[PDB]
């Protein structure tokens, strides 16, 4: 858990920099926050 | 910065020597130099605080002088003196933690919290009284421009790596060489290890070299250099490159033969030593080069023999090591140490008051990433704030 | 994508254990048993295949990856085994007349070799090192060796009576010659029936999985009598039936592919 | 004094150690042996039970802390083995041709197991991890398993027409059965003769200690083929007559009960 | 390795490793039968091995592999050595056997095998050919369409199949890239398998002892390359070609070099 206390949008696995590991793991699940209607843009 | 260290030092001597029944010969020159700092100080407001949660004050300062009409000091002179005091002492202090808390790309050395910009004007120029600490000579002398220098115990000029590199390797991890390190703080321990105990190369001999590269210069460096690393001497279940699988480590320790340790400078060697154990000396260095050897046993008894087959499985996996810790230093920058508390000073004020990251330092002031990028900006700044935070520690520890 | 080179590698300990590559490999890869016989005869079952097949299907390969290859007798598999999956497991029953020929068998699948060929009838050949090794193979080979000193002359052998060579092997469809590595030997061979090549010993196959049915462990890879050695990827198991053992494989085929890690080549 | 609770306990290393616990527990404990009818018929005699227990008096065990019993063979003795002592020793004999039956015994006495019942008329059950074993005694165990599939349908077997299954043991007194995890298994079985268990394999049991009289030590306690272990009370003679291994067992058996422990049960 | 390689341009040229090579690598001669025949003699080997020996490939580093015919050979090539050279005569006839020859030594393929009679196969790039060795493979291919129904052919009547392949021990087909063929195979006698193209081997070497350049190795006809290790020579004897040979073989391996791909006595890779 990359924050505060657990939560599953920022839980890295699957590994296979560091910070930028984390980020580009956590960026792969705004593309569900897409179709989950949690953004504001394009 | 050159007035806030005087009047911190003028406020402690006053804290130490005005106390009662003392005499007016020990008190004179530092009662006139109290009298100057007051003379020069009331007439001016200032403002302190307004980012993160330190809370903006105002100060005012109308204060009276002290009359040299006695011989020795009685209570009616030290409580004057000590109610006078108190007030400069805590203004010090929160001039000092609105100074640690800012940063800036743009002439860190420049000052921040503008009641500092104040205090450095021409006006208030008249409050010196000695510039003795090492910081601040060291700030005089870089003003001034001359060869400095810190004095560290133990320093942490290495940031914590531990890592392994491969240069012989297979999916299984069945037979290996490379070299494992850790570098951390002022120690180096590192490790190479074949699990063939160089039965394939010529001479029955294998070569490691780990090469590390400081950020700043030291000198006058003792160092203690032993051999067999104790952290990597014993098993282990240590993880792939790619982070994926995992393979054993199961280590029986050698001596390094041939050994050679060579403190360079800009590719130019040095110092260099070879085949010699504890104690040693480096007087300017920023690369160290540790080349060592794993030499086949030739004449083998039985119990170890058993160990090195000539075959594939290696079930005991030859290793070397070397520990290298950095005693003392002196360095033309400014670091953190085993001895002082400026950087806990500092980190500790930030973590208190909640302050913002800046530009410059990195979150939580973690001194790994702070010193794996030592860019001059992050170095007049850690310089900047590690002075006025011992400055302030002069008056709170 | 650097291919015949060795660079060096790098990494650290500050990385995550990654989710497991089980079920996954599981799908993208290949499994292949090597069974004898006798066990297709003692079941007299026509669709044992498909019924281990769909038991794996529960164990995570699918129905497609494994495959059955029978082999009717452990000589007649060590002729030519060409195995080519990506997970092999063989089953070796015990039998003390076959002590050699079914370690020189173990010897050959689960070590990977660098195999030049063999002109008996011209050149005069030599080991270099102690992974130099002849190994042949056919339906009955017969090999005859004579040392040869200096002078290209025979020692306790004459290079024309065939006769007076030291017999090594005797009509055995596999074998493995170490012989005195540093000088110069003369073959005899019937070339006819088998083929004989030169081969240097590399590190382990990692891809097969050898699995003694019976007695105590006798197999000794290496060919030197000091290690004696006991792999991972070399296992024991007692036996009254098949039907049990084939089950045993699948309730602990995942301990097998732990065991065994895919190809480096 | 708290029962079926498990909580932390502390302590530190400036400790000394005690008095040994040897020379008291010789007094207050019992050694029960369990040697064969071979070796009272090798032997040929009425008071060497006795002979044997005064000289164990000389190791310190009292004379009615010492028992005997016998057992015809290694089969009958797989049937139900109750032993309940302090410190059991076995002695076994090799054969090849028992080296399952006396494998199996093994994995039944030096580990500790939790044995439910089993009705297999009514239900049809399944394995849930890799200890929960099937364990059935008597007298002819013929057992016969038939794998199901997700809609309750068997796979290469008819759930009426018994023949098709698929025969794990033919006539045995003792059988330990391990079949595929995760999948519902239909059984026959001799109920009149054989008694059979669902039984979960628990931590070991370090009461017991069997010495195999003859040859390498084949036993394969672990199902997994991949442990093939030894433990500690797993020990091994070579012999040609009795007398000597029964001496051999008195003058050492200080070194046996050093590496035997008293139940945590 | 996906990491990446480095290096610079001022360094030197180092030393020789011709000289080095021949004493730690073989060489394997594949000749014909004609050959010998022509030859009429027993001991040209051990002369060609004393030839060699000069010219630094010691004794025990050469080999000579006899083979009757091009077709013969064709049939599951077993090249196991560190250098391959292969003499191949002209035939019109043989054009095209000879080109597939080529196709299949000099270039490295990965083989998955197949089952016909259980399921129906494609192609999906340009270099996944269909290669079917044995004594005489004659193939039919009928290609379907997406609803498993014929064009052009019937399923049932394997006569109305298009015949690719009569009586032919090598053949490589390429078919139509995106659809899905059924095939008609004498699985008796000829196994087809599935394999695509990897990079050139450059452990082989062809001599084309007779006409002129006619291998077209790739099935395009678009490139018509003519690789390094793709010679010819015009002949009356054979002493003279082996004399050739012997005389110009240090240019032979100049135009090889030693695979990378990995350690495998086939033709071919088998991954399933
Ligand atoms: C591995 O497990 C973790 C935890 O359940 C999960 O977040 C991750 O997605 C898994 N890996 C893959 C490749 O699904
Ligand atoms: C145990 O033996 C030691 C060593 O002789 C002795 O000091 C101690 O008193 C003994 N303990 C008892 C309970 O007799
Ligand atoms: C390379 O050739 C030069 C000239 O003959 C020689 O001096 C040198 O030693 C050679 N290199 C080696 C490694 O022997
Ligand atoms: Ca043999
Ligand atoms: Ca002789
Ligand atoms: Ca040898
Ligand atoms: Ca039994
Ligand atoms: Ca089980
Ligand atoms: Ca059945
Ligand atoms: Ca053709
Ligand atoms: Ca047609
Ligand atoms: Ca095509």
């Amino acid at each position: 858990s990359v924050g505060s206390s657990a939560s599953a949008w920022t839980d890295v696995s699957t590994q296979i920099s560091s910070i930028s590991t984390q980020t580009s793991t956590i960026s792969r699940r705004l593309r569900l926050k897409e179709m989950a209607t949690q953004t504001e843009g394009m | 910065m050159d007035v806030l260290y005087s009047l911190s030092k003028t406020l402690k001597d006053a804290r130490d020597k005005i106390v009662e029944g003392t005499l007016y010969s020990n008190v004179s020159d530092l009662i006139q130099q109290f009298n100057q700092m007051i003379i020069t100080m009331n007439g001016n407001e200032f403002q302190t605080g307004g980012i993160g949660n330190l809370p903006i004050r105002n100060w005012n300062f109308d204060f009276g002088l002290l009359g040299t009409t006695l011989l020795n000091l009685d209570a009616n002179y030290v409580e004057t003196a000590r109610n006078t005091i108190d007030y400069f002492v805590d203004f010090v202090d929160n001039v000092c933690m609105d100074e640690m808390v800012r940063e800036s790309q743009r002439n860190g050395i420049a000052p921040q919290s503008d009641s500092l910009r104040k205090l450095s004007g021409i006006k208030f120029k008249r409050i010196n009284f000695d510039n003795s600490s090492e910081y601040i000579e060291n700030w005089n002398l870089q003003n001034r421009r001359q060869r400095t220098g810190f004095t560290f115990h133990k320093p942490n000029i290495f940031p914590y790596s531990a890592s392994f590199t491969l240069n012989r390797s297979q999916p299984a991890h069945d037979n290996l060489m490379g070299t494992m390190w850790l570098n951390a703080g002022s120690e180096i321990q590192v490790a190479g290890f074949d699990y063939s105990c160089a039965i394939n190369a010529p001479a029955n001999i294998q070569q490691f070299e780990h090469i590390v590269q400081l950020r700043r210069v030291l000198t006058t460096a003792t160092i203690t250099l032993l051999p067999d690393a104790e952290r990597f001497s014993f098993p282990r279940v240590i993880n792939s490159a790619d982070g994926a699988t995992t393979w054993y480590f199961n280590p029986v320790i050698l001596r390094p033969n041939n050994v050679e340790v060579e403190f360079l400078l800009n590719g130019q060697i040095i110092n260099t030593y070879q085949a010699r154990f504890g104690t040693i000396i480096a007087r300017n260095f920023d690369t160290i080069r540790l080349s060592f050897q794993l030499m086949r046993p030739p004449n083998m008894t039985p119990a170890v023999a058993a160990l090195f087959p000539n075959a594939q499985p290696f079930e005991h996996h030859a290793t070397v090591g070397l520990t290298l810790r950095i005693e003392s230093a002196v360095c033309e920058s400014v670091l953190a140490d085993a001895s002082k508390t400026m950087l806990a000073n500092v980190t500790s004020v930030r973590q208190e008051y909640a302050i913002p990251v800046g530009p410059v330092f990195p979150p939580g002031m973690n001194w790994t990433d702070l010193i794996t990028n030592y860019s001059p900006s992050r170095e007049d700044n850690l310089q900047r704030v590690f002075t006025v935070a011992s400055i302030r520690s002069m008056l709170v520890k | 994508q650097n291919y015949g080179i060795n660079l060096p590698i790098t990494g650290s300990m500050d990385t995550a254990y990654a989710n497991s590559t089980q079920e996954e490999t599981f799908l993208t890869s290949t499994l292949c048993l090597y069974y004898p016989t006798e066990a297709a005869t003692e079941i007299n079952d026509n669709s044992w295949k498909d019924t281990l097949s769909q038991l794996f299907l529960t164990k995570g390969w699918p129905t497609g990856s494994v495959y059955f290859k029978e082999y009717t007798d452990i000589a007649s598999f060590s002729v030519d085994p060409q195995l080519y999956c990506d997970y092999n497991v063989v089953l070796m029953k015990y039998d003390a007349t076959l002590q050699l020929d079914m370690s020189e068998l173990a010897d050959l699948i689960l070590n990977e070799w660098l195999c030049n060929p063999m002109d008996i009838t011209l050149y005069y050949y030599q080991q270099t090192d102690e992974a130099n090794k002849w190994i042949s193979m056919g339906s009955s080979c017969t090999i005859k060796v004579c040392p040869l000193n200096t002078q290209t002359l025979g020692i306790g052998c004459l290079t024309t009576d065939t006769a007076t060579f030291e017999e090594v092997a005797t009509a055995e469809k596999l074998v493995i010659t170490d012989v005195v590595d540093g000088v110069n030997h003369k073959l005899d061979v019937t070339t006819a029936t088998c083929t004989i090549r030169n081969c240097k010993k590399l590190g382990p196959r990692e891809n097969v999985a050898v699995i003694q049915v019976g007695g105590s462990d006798v197999l000794d890879i290496t060919a030197d009598p000091t290690t004696a050695p006991q792999t991972e990827r070399m296992m024991r198991i007692n036996w009254k039936k098949w039907w049990q053992v084939f089950y045993t494989v699948v309730d602990y085929v995942n301990q097998i592919i732990q065991a065994m890690s895919k190809r480096s080549r």
